[PDB]
């Protein structure tokens, strides 16, 4: 039980005198939170309230020297329990009507202090984010639906967001297959929104979809062109 | 789910000698197998399990203290479509693979109400069934009108199961509502159908066929409903 | 170093009962449950039974549910298999193993031949 | 229970020359097949577990592979060492075992 | 309701209260004998004042929607007149525990034109 | 003096014990045995693409920490207990929503016997997701999946195999089919790795085999417009010189067709590909609209030397198309 | 004295068979409070939502409120700025679904100046001021 009782030494080192209150480097320079996500699942895309719901694994890595650790070599992933113990970015979805984390079996979430320091922090998080549908052109249309992340609280000079491997952040989008969207397109974007109070950090994750015409054919079309 | 409003539904109540009376008001959705191949004239059997979950039977037990004044109220309930013809309390002890587990298992054995349902769904059937008798009657010399008048009864066939089938669950079996629905439409169609053979034959003896039509389609519908009511009706 | 050790060649009557023991070492006994093989000359291994020893638990072979019984001492971690009513044609070699997961066989005993004359 | 049904009952391969076998299963068994090694007068030997992955401590010669219902097991060029009885076995099912399969020059 | 451990003897008259105090101190457990389901409003902080006398008296309020069952029988419909109740009383609270009394102004109906009563 | 043995020990179970760490970190893998016990398949909700399954969810991990001896072999820990240790952070990877039911006390179980082997069985309601590929709907069968494993953790760190045979570590209550037009023909299980961003993880598949039953759509949908086509068929039977009647006639079977199309796919999911049912649907609306061009073509000269070609052909063509169909999606598995 | 202001995000749907439409807002609103006065290197100390709750803070409900909720995903979409003198800024992000009493006589070209009522609920006019 020595290297047990050792990683539990260790924990209980990076645990104490953790002030959750504080972003890491604080009085210094932006943190660079990089995000990577993965799709779970995007379905029941209802143009009738004009949004889409949005199934995925939503990991945020971040540097943070107060947790870096070295006498072991390999990455803990400590239980998901104690997220609630550690600093995260207060990362919100802003066009995001209501969503929640997995219940089951526990709260899905992921923590991995890596040797460095670096926190692979992770949520299952399914979220029915809205996008202002232009259904002039319906069913011949296209939808520019996205999911703007952004920081409630911190500004820019606080913390900066980047996708994690740019355009390899985003992954799982071609797997999937909506009943009658076909993802075309999916662009990653980062921006520094500039709001009243000041420049806060922005990224936007806006998938290009495609109305699948097959069933609109079908049934709209055809029985109106033959009456 | 308990009940929040005001305050979280819930009693505790210590009596002097340690009896704990713990009540709660709950509602649940508890799930209950439906047969619904008799439906409408069906008699479906829904239950409570209550069950100990960690506990065996060397540990725990439960009883229905008062015989059968532990169920109270169920007289006074008045279900909008059903009617709770009995209700019945048993007391089992159920054998698991690890060990023997209390049980009690609350019944209620449901009656559909037919008084809705005979006008709700039925009435409306059957007096299209009445319509297409009223075409035999019409002519044969010249019924032009009479194929208008079959052929429309099918279409109020459609509409009203096109409007039944969103009530419904899908159980593959005919149930006792859409065979009946299918043998009302088989009827009329096949008076559709008769029309079209006497009007081949006559114009390719003629007044005969319609009269023999006109006699039988009345008495054949007769036995098919008096066959299905008997058949559905036990 | 773990080694699954056996009795050994025996030979009996026929119609004796028999038993023979399967010596474990080094891993923990009672984690990983035991499975009794039997392979005649040149032919398929056959599975007789295995003994989850920590509960005794077993489920035999349907072609030998009461041929073979299997036990287990706890203090001396080893396994014993006792045929009864032996007979010219289960004549072979017994084998025990180890399944140490839902996918393979780890470890094998050596091997202990039995004849029936 | 599960039939293992070793189709090639036995092959007469040259030394350092592909040889493969079949190991087909009766019903669905996923993919817990496992691959074992029998030298005359010695105990099975476990070279593929998994369908697939190989067992540790294994020459890396052995290679397994295979669905569900249709398992093969190759090895590139056999050598001298790498001739003994093979038989597979599945363990989706109470364990069954198929005849054993021997290699020759 | 007076409640004789909730004296003060002070200047304040009145202390005047919000929502936090509400689960410090006993609560009558009132619940709604016919409500299907029902839920006190939370957004900002929760709807819920306490105002507390030096004489004991105590003026627990909240906010409440309640989706109460009523008997609505169709027999001459649309013609049925309903006098729907909103029965509510202490849960375990006996008779000899709890008693409620109507105050002479006790449902101080609000303005039945913006109601959704249509 | 038998309860003061058992809380005693209760006290000092957790005693040095820090959840956040599971099992032997940095010495092995931390094995979980499991097994499931379905009470009762829920309903296929297909317009959703789900099926919710209401399961006996058990599982065994081997914790060296939580060694007792004592009189008792096995422990009882209530469900407060239960959060004071590591517990697999197991999810089920199609999982759309699930629900841990606890009326009227959490449904969770945890148990420790005295080698320190644990079990934790619980109740859940996971309302999976199972994505159907409705090429051959109605009659198509769907093996919906069950896929779970470790969150957090990677295949080095907690992996996930059945406590008894893979066959036998899958239960069904017997009365346990809530399904209105689908049985549970079998279920079959498997365990292999998945490749994801942060890692390799095992991923336990459990895909249980349904078939949808089909007496429904065939009363309901199938019959009608096989009736509706036969009755396009006998207006040509009819004549050609009464031509109010054939109009009618006419007419109102395309009337019927719109109801019975719109009805069929209110239940299904809006897929772009036709699901085989609405091919049926459309193939009898292009006969009966092809019967009212028959009929115009006819109309059009104003003896039934067009329509005999017509009434041989139409039933002929309607049996070759009708039997191709069967016979195409019956056999198809 | 609590200086409110709304900078509405997005006017959601206008219910209109339930006489109610839908808002999200981030609804700003500071007063002063001398208790948390502090003199330190930064003017303003940005608050986790933890501190949030341990300082007084308005019961600001909505007059014609139902069936609000207060966004969550991913931590509480709410801040508290404490500048040094103590003029506390309390902003959070809410979906009140209000109530709108509409008067359909005038159908389809019927014009509703749907209300936002929202004050306090445990204090009078003479305790908390907006
Ligand atoms: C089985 O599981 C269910 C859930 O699956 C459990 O139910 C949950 O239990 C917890 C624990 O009690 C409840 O948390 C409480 O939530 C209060 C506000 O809840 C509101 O928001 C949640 C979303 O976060 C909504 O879901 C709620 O609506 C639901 O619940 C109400 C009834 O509550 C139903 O009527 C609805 O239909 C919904 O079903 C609500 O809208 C929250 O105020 C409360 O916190 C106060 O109380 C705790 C008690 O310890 C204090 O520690 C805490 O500090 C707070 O106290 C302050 O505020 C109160 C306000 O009155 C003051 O009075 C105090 O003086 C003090 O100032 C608590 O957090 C949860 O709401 C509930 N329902 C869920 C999650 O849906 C069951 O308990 C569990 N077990 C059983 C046997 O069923
Ligand atoms: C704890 O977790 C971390 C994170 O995974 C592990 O360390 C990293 O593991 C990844 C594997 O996914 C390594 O990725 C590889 O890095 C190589 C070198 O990268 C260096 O340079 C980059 C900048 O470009 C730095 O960010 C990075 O830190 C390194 O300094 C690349 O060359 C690799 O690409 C090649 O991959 C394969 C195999 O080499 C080739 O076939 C390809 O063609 C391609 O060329 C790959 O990207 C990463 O280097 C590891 N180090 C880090 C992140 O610092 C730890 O090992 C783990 N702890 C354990 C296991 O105990
Ligand atoms: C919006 O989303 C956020 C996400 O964080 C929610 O914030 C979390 O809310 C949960 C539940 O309200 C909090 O969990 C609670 O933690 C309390 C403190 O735990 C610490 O202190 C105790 C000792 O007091 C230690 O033992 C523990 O290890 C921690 O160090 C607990 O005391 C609470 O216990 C209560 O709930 C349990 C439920 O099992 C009961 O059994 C108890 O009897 C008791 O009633 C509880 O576990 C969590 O801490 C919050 N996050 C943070 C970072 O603090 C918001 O609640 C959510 N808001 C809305 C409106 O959705
Ligand atoms: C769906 O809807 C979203 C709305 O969010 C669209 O996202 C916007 O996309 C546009 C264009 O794709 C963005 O506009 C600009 O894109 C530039 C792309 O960089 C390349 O091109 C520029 C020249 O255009 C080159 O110089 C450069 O080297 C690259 O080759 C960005 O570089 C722009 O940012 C720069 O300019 C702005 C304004 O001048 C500065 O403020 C920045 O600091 C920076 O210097 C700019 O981003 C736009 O930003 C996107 N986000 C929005 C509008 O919020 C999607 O395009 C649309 N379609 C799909 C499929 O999603
Ligand atoms: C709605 O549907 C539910 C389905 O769950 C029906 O519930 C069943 O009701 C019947 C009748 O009430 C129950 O039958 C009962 O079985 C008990 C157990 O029998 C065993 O008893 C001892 C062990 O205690 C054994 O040694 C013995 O061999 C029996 O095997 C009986 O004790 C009950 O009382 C009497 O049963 C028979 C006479 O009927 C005799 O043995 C005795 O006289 C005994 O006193 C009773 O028979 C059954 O268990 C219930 N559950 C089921 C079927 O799953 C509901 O009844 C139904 N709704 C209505 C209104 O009926
Ligand atoms: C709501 O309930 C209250 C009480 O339950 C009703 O008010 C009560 O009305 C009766 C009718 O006269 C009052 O009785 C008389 O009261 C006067 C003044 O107290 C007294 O002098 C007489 O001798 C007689 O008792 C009764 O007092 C009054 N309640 C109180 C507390 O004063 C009220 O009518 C109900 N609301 C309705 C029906 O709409
Ligand atoms: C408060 O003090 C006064 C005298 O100053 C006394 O008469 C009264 O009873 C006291 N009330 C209490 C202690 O509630």
């Amino acid at each position: 039980p020595s290297n047990m009782s050792l990683v539990k030494e260790t924990v209980d080192r990076l645990l104490k005198g953790y002030d959750i209150r504080l972003r890491p480097d604080f009085g210094g320079p932006p943190v660079a939170v990089g995000m990577n996500i993965d799709i779970a699942s995007i379905d029941m895309v209802s143009e009738v309230n004009m949004d889409y719901t949005l199934t995925m694994y939503f990991q945020q890595a971040w540097r943070d020297k107060r947790l870096s650790y070295n006498v072991i070599p390999l990455n803990l992933t400590l239980d998901n329990r104690v997220a609630d113990q550690l600093w995260v970015p207060d990362t919100y979805f802003l066009n995001d009507k209501k969503s929640f984390v997995h219940g089951v079996t526990v709260k899905n979430r992921m923590i991995r202090l890596h040797p460095d320091g670096t926190v692979l922090y992770g949520l299952r998080i399914t979220t029915t984010a809205a996008c202002m549908m232009d259904l002039r052109r319906y069913p011949l249309d296209e939808q520019n639906c996205t999911l703007e992340i952004e920081s409630y609280g911190y500004t820019t000079d606080d913390i900066e967001f980047y996708w994690r491997g740019d355009d390899n952040a985003v992954t799982g989008v071609t797997k999937i297959e909506l009943p009658q969207f076909s993802i075309v397109d999916y662009k990653l974007i980062t921006k520094k929104v500039v709001f009243s109070t000041g420049s806060y950090p922005r990224l936007s994750l806006s998938f290009k979809l495609k109305r699948n015409i097959g069933y609109f054919i079908l049934q709209t079309y055809m029985p109106s062109i033959l009456i | 789910f308990v009940h929040g409003v005001t305050v979280k539904n819930r009693m505790i109540r210590l009596h002097p000698d340690g009896t704990v009376l713990y009540g709660l008001r709950i509602t649940t959705t508890a799930a209950c197998m439906m047969d619904l191949r008799r439906y409408p004239l069906d008699e479906q059997n829904c239950t409570l399990e209550i069950e100990s979950y960690g506990y065996t039977t060397d540990d725990i037990e439960f009883y229905w203290r008062g015989d059968d004044n532990a169920v109270t109220g169920v007289t006074k309930i008045e279900l909008p479509q059903f009617s709770i013809v009995d209700y019945k309390l048993i007391t089992k002890k159920v054998v698991f693979s690890t060990g023997s587990y209390p049980r009690l298992s609350l019944s209620f054995k449901l009656k559909r109400n037919i008084g809705y349902f005979i006008l709700q769904t039925y009435m409306p059937s059957i007096l299209i069934t009445i319509l297409s008798w009223v075409s035999f009657w019409i002519n044969y010399d010249a019924s032009a009108a009479r194929v208008a008048l079959g052929i429309t009864t099918v279409l109020t066939m459609t509409t009203i199961n096109t409007h039944l089938r969103e009530t419904l669950p899908k159980i593959p079996y005919v149930k006792a509502i859409d065979m009946y629905l299918m043998g009302c439409f088989v009827f009329v169609f096949m008076a559709l159908l008769e029309y079209a053979l006497v009007n081949y034959i006559f114009f390719g003896d003629v007044n005969a066929i319609d009269r023999w039509s006109r006699i039988f389609f009345p008495v054949v519908f007769s036995f098919f409903n008096i066959v299905y009511w008997l058949y559905y009706v036990n | 170093e773990i080694q699954l050790q056996q009795s050994g060649p025996e030979l009996v009557k026929p119609g004796t009962s028999v038993k023979v023991s399967c010596k474990a070492s080094g891993y923990s006994f009672t984690d990983y449950n035991m499975y009794w093989v039997k392979q005649s000359h040149g032919k398929s291994l056959e599975w007789i039974g295995y003994i989850d020893p920590y509960n005794a638990d077993t489920t035999y072979n349907r072609e030998f549910k009461g041929k073979a019984t299997l036990t287990v001492d706890k203090s001396s971690s080893t396994a014993f298999m006792h045929l009864n009513s032996l007979t010219s044609e289960d004549s072979a070699v017994y084998y025990c193993a180890r399944k140490r997961n839902n996918f393979y066989f780890d470890y094998w005993g050596q091997g202990t031949p039995l004849t029936v004359s | 229970y599960i039939v293992m049904t070793q189709s090639p009952k036995s092959m007469s391969m040259s030394l350092g020359e592909r040889v493969t076998l079949s190991c087909r299963a009766s019903e669905y068994v996923g993919s817990y097949v496992s691959w074992y090694q029998q030298k005359p007068e010695q105990s099975p030997k476990l070279l593929i577990y998994g369908a697939s992955n190989r067992y540790t401590g294994v020459p890396d010669r052995f290679a397994g592979s295979g669905s569900a219902t249709d398992f093969t097991l190759t090895i590139t060029s056999v050598q001298a060492e790498d001739l003994a009885d093979y038989h597979c076995g599945q363990t989706y099912n109470y364990p069954t075992f198929g005849g054993g399969t021997k290699l020759e020059i | 309701w007076y409640d004789r451990r909730l004296k003060f003897n002070s200047t304040i008259k009145v202390l005047r209260l919000n929502s936090n105090m509400v689960g410090k101190i006993w609560i009558p457990d009132t619940f709604f004998r016919n409500s299907k389901k029902a839920d006190a409003h939370w957004i900002t902080t929760p709807n819920r004042m306490l105002r507390i006398w030096n004489d004991g008296r105590v003026l627990y309020t909240l906010r409440l929607t309640i989706d109460a069952e009523c008997q609505l029988q169709l027999h001459n419909f649309p013609m049925d007149e309903h006098s729907c109740p909103l029965e509510f009383s202490s849960y375990g609270y006996p008779r000899e525990e709890i008693v409620y009394q109507w105050k002479r102004s006790s449902v101080e109906v609000g303005d039945t034109r913006s109601w959704r009563l249509y | 003096d038998n309860t003061t043995v058992f809380t005693r020990i209760l006290d000092r179970l957790l005693d040095g014990y820090d959840n956040r760490l599971r099992p032997g970190l940095g010495e092995r893998v931390t094995e979980v045995k499991t097994d499931i016990f379905v009470t009762s398949f829920g309903p296929v909700s297909d317009h959703d693409m789900e099926y919710t399954i209401d399961v006996f969810f058990r599982q065994s991990w081997k914790d060296e920490r939580l060694k007792f001896k004592g009189p008792m072999t096995v422990l009882r820990l209530n469900n407060l207990m239960a959060s004071k240790i590591w517990t697999p952070d197991t999810f089920f990877h199609n999982g759309k929503k699930s629900v841990a039911h606890n009326m009227t006390m959490p449904n969770k179980l945890l148990r420790i016997t005295e080698d320190g082997t644990l079990l934790y069985t619980m109740r859940l309601t996971v309302r999976a997701e199972c994505p159907m590929h409705l090429e051959d709907f109605p009659m198509d069968a769907h093996a919906c999946p069950l896929k779970f494993g470790s969150y957090a953790y990677t295949r080095a760190e907690v992996v996930y195999e059945w406590t008894r045979e893979p066959a036998r570590s899958v239960v069904v209550a017997e009365d346990g089919s809530r399904l209105n037009q689908y049985d549970l023909l079998g279920q079959t299980v498997d365990s292999g790795i998945v490749q994801s961003s942060t890692g390799e993880y095992v991923v336990m598949t459990t895909h249980f085999h349904l078939k949808r039953k089909i007496g429904y759509f065939v009363i309901q949908t199938y019959l009608p417009c096989i009736m509706t086509v036969i009755l396009s068929q006998v207006s040509f039977w009819l004549n050609r010189e009464s031509v109010p009647a054939r109009t009618v006639f006419g007419v109102t079977t395309v009337l019927t067709m719109t109801t019975l199309s719109i009805s069929a796919r209110n239940s299904l999911p809006k897929v772009a590909y036709a699901t085989a049912m609405d091919w049926f649907i459309a193939v009898c609306y292009a006969f009966v609209f092809s019967a009212l061009i028959e009929f115009a073509t006819v109309n059009y000269f104003t003896v039934s030397k067009i329509d005999r070609l017509s009434r041989i052909a139409f039933p002929l063509l309607f049996g070759i198309f009708n039997l191709v169909y069967w016979a195409t999606y019956l056999n198809r598995e």
